[PDB]
């Protein structure tokens, strides 16, 4: 079983070259094309480039003079540059095996080139943050945020760098009802986050959020009580 | 030239044991059979669920098919599983590999109003000089739900971020939040912060306001 393993710089400035490696175990780089592809967050997939064993190179048209792929063949790796890297490059890219080299009877070379199998994925953001530790603010609960016998409170994790934050209730004791909401990458450049719960009103109860940013070993354990409305 | 392939349709709600039928058109035509489709799962890489338009790699189960021609292509699930609801990709190489963007197979279930509540900037908060304020849509169906901001009943635009969480397991509903950003003086100036909710479960849009000062 060919396997591929990823590894690369996750973390880039604007403007900056990313620089992405990718091993085959398993197998030899001889006999078929490899193909990195990329999967912005929330979006779809596309295909950035491909390198075979011998060192020829196709890439996207869409992506200009930017793609620069390399081979090792006596590593058996192949290795993606992208220069002059922007927000529109914040991915997550695989590599995997494109298409295999056939040999026929009057004609000899590469088809069937879809990819199995795929890698890991290496989560390439782009950024001119840098570490910082993230800001925890009550969500409090209020006549505003209930309904009926049914309330809603919560944390909200704010500005943060880099991704991820790991929010608990109760130190794990009170997990349902519970929305941890994926972050969005603030126009500042850093990350925030909403961790919501639904609760009964007659409760309104300690409710304690832990948020923990391992980046910046930030932990915090804010109490949620109810303000007025 | 770049061949753009178009899927049909956008998302595919159905109930598990149901047929799934996922379309794929091309600008161009596909030579011979130079198509494919991939599964991807949230969290994890896509796989190889077809190639060659029809044919089947090792392990993949019986009930994933594959047929057309020229360009138009699809991709057949005779009988969802759990496990078979997520994202499928086509995927053209007779030219330049050119992905579709993609159909998304969720659960199919009642639909279900949104829960509107809103939650105001902490004074912590708004000693740093920046206001946040949130509005949450708990337990609705289908995912499409659109948030608008309203200060003192002034449509907002760009300073409004929203998040959406996965299908629930349990009860296969969304959930959406949406921060509203201002600076504190733009908060100060201002009265009444509305979040204004449309949702197919609502027979009309329903506003979550609260006026500064009291909340």
């Amino acid at each position: 079983q060919v396997q591929l393993q990823q590894w690369g710089a996750g973390l880039l400035k604007p403007s900056e070259t990313l620089s992405l490696t990718c091993a085959v175990y398993g197998g030899s780089l001889s006999g078929n094309f490899w193909s990195w592809i990329r999967q912005p967050p929330g979006k779809g997939l596309e295909w950035i480039g491909e390198i075979n064993h011998s060192g020829e190179t196709n890439h996207n048209p869409s992506l200009k003079r930017r793609v620069t792929l390399s081979v090792d063949t006596s590593k058996n790796q192949f290795s993606l540059k992208l220069s002059s890297v922007t927000a529109a490059d914040t991915a997550v890219y695989y590599c995997a095996r494109g298409g295999p080299k056939v040999y026929y009877e009057y004609w000899s070379g590469y088809v069937n080139n879809c990819f199995d199998p795929w890698g890991q994925g290496t989560l390439v953001t782009v950024s001119s943050a840098s570490t910082k530790g993230p800001s925890v603010f009550p969500l409090a609960p209020s006549s505003k945020s209930t309904s009926g016998g049914t309330a809603a409170l919560g944390c909200l994790v704010k500005d943060y760098f880099p991704e991820p934050v790991t929010v608990s209730w109760n130190s794990g004791a009170l997990t349902s009802g519970v929305h941890t909401f994926p972050a969005v990458l603030q126009s500042s450049g850093l990350y925030s986050l909403s961790s919501v719960v639904t609760v009964p009103s007659s409760s309104l109860q300690t409710y304690i959020c832990n948020v923990n940013h391992k980046p910046s070993n930030t932990k915090v354990d804010k109490r949620v009580e109810p303000k007025s409305c | 030239h770049e061949i753009v392939l178009t899927q049909s349709p956008g998302t595919l709600s159905l109930s598990p044991g149901e047929r799934a039928t996922v379309s794929c058109r091309a600008s161009q035509s596909v030579s011979a059979s130079n198509l494919a489709w991939y599964q991807q799962k949230p969290g994890q890489a896509p796989r190889l669920l077809i190639y060659g338009v029809s044919s089947r790699p090792t392990g993949i189960p019986d009930r994933f098919s594959g047929s057309g021609s020229g360009t138009d292509f699809t991709l057949t699930v005779s009988r969802l599983e759990p496990e078979d609801f997520a994202v499928y990709y086509c995927q053209q190489y007779g030219s330049s590999p050119t992905f579709g963007q993609g159909t998304k197979v969720e659960i199919k279930r009642t639909v279900a109003a949104p829960s509107v509540f809103i939650f105001p900037p902490s004074d912590e908060q708004l000693k740093s000089g920046t206001a946040s304020v949130v509005c949450l849509l708990n337990n609705f169906y289908p995912r499409e739900a659109k948030v608008q901001w309203k200060v003192d009943n002034a449509l907002q635009s760009g300073n409004s971020q929203e998040s959406v969480t996965e299908q629930d397991s349990k009860d296969s509903t969304y959930s959406l939040s949406s921060t509203l950003t201002l600076s504190k003086a733009d908060y100060e100036k201002h009265k009444v912060y509305a979040c204004e909710v449309t949702h197919q479960g609502l027979s009309s849009p329903v506003t979550k306001s609260f006026n500064r000062g009291e909340c």
